RNA sequence: ACUUGAGUGCAGAAGAGGAGAGUGGAAUUCCACGUGUAGCGGUGAAAUGCGUAGAGAUGUGGAGGAACACCAGUGGCGAAGGCGACUCUCUGGUCUGUAACUGACGCUGAGGAGCGAAAGCGUGGGGAGCGAACAGGAUUAGAUACCCUGGUAGUCCACGCCGUAAACGAUGAGUGCUAAGUGUUAGGGGGUUUCCGCCCCUUAGUGCUGCAGCUAACGCAUUAAGCACUCCGCCUGGGGAGUACGGUCGCAAGACUGAAACUCAAAGGAAUUGACGGGGGCCCGCACAAGCGGUGGAGCAUGUGGUUUAAUUCGAAGCAACGCG
């Protein structure tokens, strides 16, 4: 919580539009499946999609998936608060905090997700699974678990800006 | 049993740290004592009140984590393994977390914190690490 | 509810017998055709069925209760 | 220094924990004799086999071996394999309870030592049932199998070697913590209760149902595959291959250890969709059953195959090609 409304300009990058076929009586009923993640360009970057009959249909159900969910990703100016090895679903992600002009060095689903979700310098090299859905899953859990310093002082009551460096 | 005491306390604050319990027990020792004053003074738990008695023990701390899931004890890790010991020099005393957490290196003048131990500028046995 | 019919059958007025000198409760224990009684239909406890079964055997060894019966 | 750990004590409880000796029945076989006749037996159906030399059945008695029905139950005990009639001797271990003492004396532990089902192996006993190899008959096109009738070794015992198993919970041991319910033995404290009995608290052990958490999914879940610590062992794609060669042990049978050259981009775990089934369940239709009348037999009509031709035009070939275009 809270579920952020679709109230901004979405990026709508496509992660990958995979084939799929249910092996039924008569061959294989082929249906496209695409998990393409929409991005707000400020921090609302959510990545889920569905299936449909045509390639544009998978674009439509994917965009409906982007209007489903969104994440926060609090990070003070080309970084995250604590560079935590965040992966959930058998596919890791090792995203550290990088400097200002160190670029968004990430992979396929990491470079799509962080590349369309407001990243400036966050070094990322995975360790684990390589499915698309597993990449957006563990990357979404890792981006949805990294803590912000002001709120981290505001919820653990020691002092705000008492942990600096 | 009794492989390591500090790992028993850290497993206590961890398992109770996810259980959502109000108070937490412990085995009362000088590491639970000085680590209770350090980890209580840094503002994770509400209060440690070491209710001592015969024969040994026994500390009793309360989880100072409010409504928001995961309070000031948000995750702990054995940075020093009793069995294969960590080490950290002056310049190599690593501050765990980066900006959120804090590590507790057992310095040569008392069980310090991360930033205070870097303030003394002398490291020692990496006592525990609270990410 | 909430118990068994024929409540424990030996725990009310036992215990620790018999075995050889007893032929009475042994008379009420060893079944009609000749077999030992079922421990669900008779209704003894754990230790009660254990002691009455051991004393049923050890009282069947000295020819007290029959080692076989009629039909 | 101290006491919860761990140990001793004190008192309880419990068990197919073990080793040796002895005893008891039910049942099968065999034998002796009575009684009696023409079948007994086995199968899907039969046959081999047994029976007029008197079988089966039934009555009585005797001999011998092996296993102990009922209690008996996802009960108990053990380190595991495993352990069952009953009694005795000798013996190990577990849990409960206060709490007298000791004061960390503990956990794991490569080597090393020891045990380890069943098959086997050596010797000497024992051979009632069962029973590889073997014999006969059956079923099949074939039956070195399934089935049946027989039948050696073995199973049994004591003394020695063998040291493998899906030796399984496919989960190493120890310790601490973390929702709950419901069983079930072995105890304890208690609330009133002489009783009894209900209920709570408590251990220890074990089964189910499930929160958090773990996971690839199934699933595990206070007996974790959760959460952390100690230590040992194992794993690095498949075939080649647990094969070769070398060592150790073995009476052997083999056990342990244990490669490589070449070759391939797959093997593999879980889950899904469909298919299949001589798997089960439910149902329907000239499908079967129930009746009618046919075809395949005869001459003839048409089409196809084939053979011929200078050509026997092309197309259809399971129902759905053949009185088809």
């Amino acid at each position: 919580r809270r579920i952020d409304p679709s109230k901004l300009e979405l990026e709508e990058r496509l992660v990958t539009v995979n084939r799929v076929a249910k092996v039924v009586k008569g061959g294989r009923r082929f249906r496209f499946a695409a998990l393409v993640v929409v991005g707000d360009k400020n921090g609302h970057v959510g990545f889920g999609t569905g299936k449909a009959q045509e390639v544009p249909e998978a674009i439509r159900k994917a965009v409906e998936d982007a209007k489903k969910n969104l994440i926060e990703v609090p990070m003070v100016g080309t970084t995250i608060p604590h560079e935590i090895i965040g992966r959930f679903g058998a596919g890791n992600i090792l995203l550290k905090p990088a400097s200002e002009g160190t670029g968004v060095i990430a992979g396929g689903p990491v470079r799509a997700v962080l590349e369309l979700a407001g990243v400036a310098d966050i070094l990322s090299k995975s360790l684990g699974s390589n499915t698309p859905i597993n990449m957006i899953r563990a990357t979404l859990q890792g981006l949805s678990e990294l803590k912000r310093a002001e709120d981290v002082a505001k919820l653990r009551g020691k002092s705000v800006e008492e942990l600096l460096g | 049993v009794m492989t390591d005491p500090i790992a028993d306390m850290l497993t206590r604050i961890r398992n109770a740290n996810m259980v959502r319990h109000e108070k937490l027990e412990i085995p009362a020792s000088k590491l639970k004592r000085e680590i209770a004053e350090i980890l209580k003074r840094e503002g994770f738990i509400r209060d440690v009140e070491f209710v001592e008695d015969s024969k040994q023990g026994i500390i009793r701390v309360f989880l100072k984590y409010g409504q928001n899931n995961e309070r000031v004890i948000t995750g702990l890790k054995r940075i020093s393994k009793p069995g294969l010991r960590v080490y950290a020099k002056s310049n190599e005393v690593p501050r765990v977390l980066n900006g959120l957490g804090i590590a507790i290196i057992s310095t040569s003048q008392g069980v310090l914190t991360d930033k205070e131990a870097r303030a003394k500028q002398a490291g020692g046995e990496v006592l525990a690490y609270v990410w | 509810r909430a118990k068994r019919r024929k409540v424990c059958y030996f725990t009310s007025n036992g215990i620790t017998h018999i075995d050889y000198k007893d032929v009475d409760l042994l008379k009420k224990f060893v079944s009609e055709r000749g077999k030992i009684l079922p421990r669900r239909v008779t209704g003894t406890n754990a230790k009660y069925q254990r002691k009455l079964t051991a004393a049923i055997k050890r009282a069947r060894q000295m020819a007290l209760l029959p080692y076989v019966s009629g039909e």
